[PDB]
RNA sequence: UGUCCUACGCCGGCAGGCGCGGGUAACCCGUUGAACCCCAUUCGUGAUGGGGAUCGGGGAUUGCAAUUAUUCCCC
């Protein structure tokens, strides 16, 4: 059993998606915890450090990431493993933790599951 | 005025460097450059070598800031 | 002295170039005094302002 | 099992693969090794005196990561920013002589050789030797 | 989403998928 | 417990000053990881009360041209900021930032009016959103030109004017702005 | 093609997708395929008693 | 570490003076003719600690390092790294660094003058 | 955007030179390996390793032709 998510930003694109598994986080094939901006580390983080390490123990993912520049891919990362644990424990795991889980995140950030959308305005003659 | 900062070890400034600098709460080059008159440069090295001594207690490492303190 | 006291109505902008705010303002420790003042910012409902000299009205047309 | 080179930090896997390529001793160096710019942007020598190591190493790592890379490739890899005098700022590519002897050298060493499609690719015994090394790195840093 | 943005998403999850599905000469002769 | 840099806490975290308590948002739903948010606090009036402290300085550090946008070396900045003046004062650095914003604030400001030649000055309040607005601009512009040509760095002589502003010593340039402009406006009444 | 509409109207480029985002959009789901559209989503005088006058 | 006994403040080559109390790769490009490219390969080729402050070079250092600007085309330094690559009078590579760097720029002055090309001619119609 | 855009191989330190392929194009340049940014090194208040103007020498390239410096590269 597996889903598959998006989340994005300005331009860029995250691609998740979430099979059974023991708790290995993939982003582009590379490890979550080698993403290069550390000053961003926690920020990449949040997710697993509101939830707990206990509720990743039983699942990985596989992000594929494409657009935007730096922090623009940190944050549809976040989004996309957002969504992805949502969208597991809505589908094969029962719907009370995924609500409780999903208010843990609205109330911590919006753009967690929700898209900013903002993106660069256009010049006309 | 113009700064002269030394830009190698006297006897006296290392001697005062070594038994005033392990006692400042504080340990960056640059107050030990100010307060000690001396190019920054050897600042940091004189920095690295309290801490290669095992005496100074590094904080956090960066390309852009280096901290340091004492050990107790 | 030093004395706090908290906005209840706006009255509107005022100044030449509308920089200043008419408000109506009550004291907390005696919640019965009411002054009107003159504020530099963005004033809501439920401000509460620091007067350094809570004796004068100010006043602009 | 087997830790890979995308497995760890990349810096210290550079670093620790320098080393190796200069305890091995056998990559071709070329003779003008200490008098060279990398780019025409730049405006010093490389300030790390053995730099062709460090360079071999990185090369081969970015060849790991990607194949069919060839001397064009790794000049639009290791570009930078020229500052044109008081004129406005430039992307500029690197030097081609510099990757050609890099790879050259690779192939020399037989870590590195051709494909019927392009440029450069990595050899197997190379890739056992990398990953070789990247589990090193992971013993050397992950395990302490 | 919206037309270019979705077209990326979408190009990315179907090689995705591929590469999740992932993981010798042509046939010069008719008869063996 | 949500700290900023994985070891700052805010839980012990007083404000003292009654005029500001909605206008420092730092408690624990304001407590973040980082100050780094990429939030739209800026779309609608008074939503910049809701902005965590220290996103407010390091939004306010990105100044005079080529700093503008550079926002992860100002997060950095914050970062080696709080460590310094921890190490300098022993305490929770979130704490005296508090309190030099608290003691940073001008509490009677003075406007320029006038008709025709005549040009004058009179004394009026504040607003507490100003009050907080004007020390943060405060501290960063002491900090800011305070460093800008010597061997000191920008952390160091941020923690430096955090602490001169926060216990108020008259050597930090923020308290010395605010006491000219609280004079200007004792004068001005 | 029979609805009111389109019977009532005044008479590279079709690669197009609109996704839309609710749950998370479950790519694997059997039932994604209705989350993801096709095309672009979203005069006379009347008289004192109300009629409306033809000419 | 600490100050040798016999650091020089100042040294005295090429008839010009340089600033002990800095690195040596700069305290090279303290003289006309050298900058840093050339300081820094002519350190390379004496095999000189670049590290290491100009101050406390010994007189063999400095008789060396000396020996080597003055004819680098016999170390390996390249014919195109040079100051002087074909002198026009008598076509040699050559390097010129503290008093032939003036000496060859005023007689090239001299020459644009003597021929009355516009160079020369606009040049001292500058002054 | 492209019948001048260019992959790749060889030579030269660099501009550049030679050969051999793709592209009348979501097919090839191109998974457009951009810069700021991020991480380590040197620098230490110094008109200084900031700043590059203006010059001296040589090489290369586009043109019928570069002088009054076409443009680029090195010192």
């Amino acid at each position: 059993q597996s889903v598959q998510v998006f989340g994005r930003k300005k331009t860029a694109t995250a691609v998740a998606h979430c099979k059974r598994g023991n708790g290995l986080i993939k982003v582009n094939g590379r490890p979550l915890e080698m993403i290069e901006p550390r000053t961003l580390q926690y920020k990449l983080l949040e997710p697993v450090l509101l939830l707990g390490k206990e509720r990743f123990a039983g699942v990985d993912i596989r992000v594929r990431v494409k657009g935007g520049g730096h922090v623009a891919q940190i944050y549809a990362i976040r989004q996309s493993i957002s969504k992805a644990l949502v969208a597991y424990y809505q589908k094969y795991v029962d719907e009370a933790s995924k609500k409780e889980i999903k208010d843990i995140l609205i109330q911590y950030d919006r753009t967690l599951l929700v898209a900013d959308p903002r993106r660069c305005e256009s010049k006309k003659f | 005025d113009k700064l002269n900062n030394l830009v190698l070890f006297d006897k006296a400034t290392y001697d005062k460097l070594c038994k005033e600098v392990p006692n400042y709460k504080l340990i960056t080059p640059a107050v030990v450059s100010e307060r000690l008159k001396i190019r920054g440069s050897l600042a940091r090295a004189a920095l690295q070598e309290l801490l290669s001594k095992g005496l100074i207690k590094l904080v956090s490492k960066h390309r852009a800031q280096v901290i340091y303190t004492r050990n107790t | 002295p030093i004395k706090l006291a908290r906005v209840t109505k706006v009255l509107g902008r005022t100044g030449s170039q509308g920089q200043c705010t008419q408000v109506r303002v009550e004291f907390m420790d005696d919640t019965s005094r009411s002054i009107i003042r003159n504020v530099k910012g963005p004033v809501r409902e439920g401000d509460v302002l620091t007067l350094l000299e809570s004796e004068r009205e100010a006043r602009r047309l | 099992p087997g830790v890979t080179v995308k497995d760890v930090n990349q810096q210290e896997f550079v670093r620790a693969l320098a080393a190796f390529l200069k305890k091995s001793g056998k990559l071709k160096v070329p003779e003008w090794v200490d008098t060279v710019k990398l780019a025409k942007h730049k405006e010093l020598a490389p300030y790390d005196e053995n730099w062709f190591y460090t360079r071999a190493a990185s090369t081969a790592r970015h060849l790991y990561l990607r194949g069919g890379a060839g001397v064009g490739s790794m000049t639009k890899i290791y570009g930078g920013r020229q500052r044109n005098g008081v004129m406005p700022s430039h992307f500029s590519r690197g030097s081609k002589s510099v990757a050609r002897r890099v790879l050259q050298a690779l192939e020399g060493l037989k870590m590195v050789e051709k494909d019927q499609d392009g440029g450069r690719k990595l050899t197997p015994q190379g890739q056992r030797d990398l990953d070789r090394i990247a589990g090193q790195v992971a013993a050397a840093n992950k395990k302490h | 989403v919206g037309p270019r943005l979705s077209r990326r998403i979408l190009q990315q999850a179907r090689q995705q998928q591929e590469e999740l599905e992932a993981e010798r000469e042509r046939t010069t002769r008719l008869g063996p | 417990d949500i700290k900023l840099f994985g070891k700052w806490s805010t839980d012990d975290v007083q404000i003292n000053d009654i005029s500001l308590q909605d206008y420092i948002a730092v408690k624990e739903k304001y407590a973040k990881y980082l100050p780094h948010s990429a939030g739209r606090y800026a779309a609608k009036r008074f939503r910049k009360a809701q902005c965590p402290i220290v996103e407010r300085l390091t939004n306010s550090m990105m100044m005079h041209g080529r700093n503008n946008g550079k926002k992860l070396m100002t997060v950095r900045i914050v970062k080696h900021a709080f460590e310094i003046i921890h190490l300098l004062t022993g305490e929770n650095p979130l704490q005296v930032l508090v309190n030099a914003i608290i003691n940073s604030g001008p509490r009677e400001d003075s406007t320029r009016i006038g008709r025709a030649g005549t040009v004058r000055r009179q004394a009026v309040d504040v607003s507490p959103l100003r009050r907080v607005n004007q020390a943060i601009w405060l501290l960063c512009t002491g900090a800011r030109e305070a460093a800008f040509r010597n061997i000191k760095t920008i952390a160091e002589c941020l923690a430096d004017e955090l602490i001169n502003a926060a216990k108020g010593s008259s050597n930090s340039y923020a308290i010395k702005k605010k006491d000219e402009l609280e004079r200007v406006a004792k004068s001005n009444r | 093609g029979d609805s009111i509409e389109e019977i009532l109207a005044d008479s590279r480029q079709r690669s197009r997708a609109w996704l839309k985002e609710d749950e998370p959009l479950n790519f694997l789901d059997p039932k994604v395929a209705q989350r993801v559209l096709a095309t672009q989503p979203g005069g006379f005088k009347v008289s004192a008693d109300g009629r409306l006058i033809i000419r | 570490l600490v100050i040798p006994e016999k650091f020089q403040h100042i040294l005295r080559v090429l008839n010009t003076n340089i600033d002990g109390r800095r690195k040596i790769a700069f305290a090279i490009t303290a003289i006309k003719g050298v900058g840093r490219r050339y300081a820094h390969v002519v350190l390379r080729k004496a095999d000189i600690d670049l590290t290491k402050r100009a101050g406390e070079l010994t007189e063999d250092e400095v008789e060396r390092v000396i020996t080597i600007m003055q004819n680098p085309r016999q170390y390996k330094i390249p014919d195109w790294f040079l100051n002087r690559q074909k002198d026009v009078k008598d076509g040699k590579y050559s390097q010129v660094l503290a008093n032939g760097l003036d000496n060859k720029l005023r007689e090239d002055l001299e020459r644009l003058k003597k021929i009355r090309a516009h160079r020369g001619l606009r040049h001292f119609w500058g002054l």
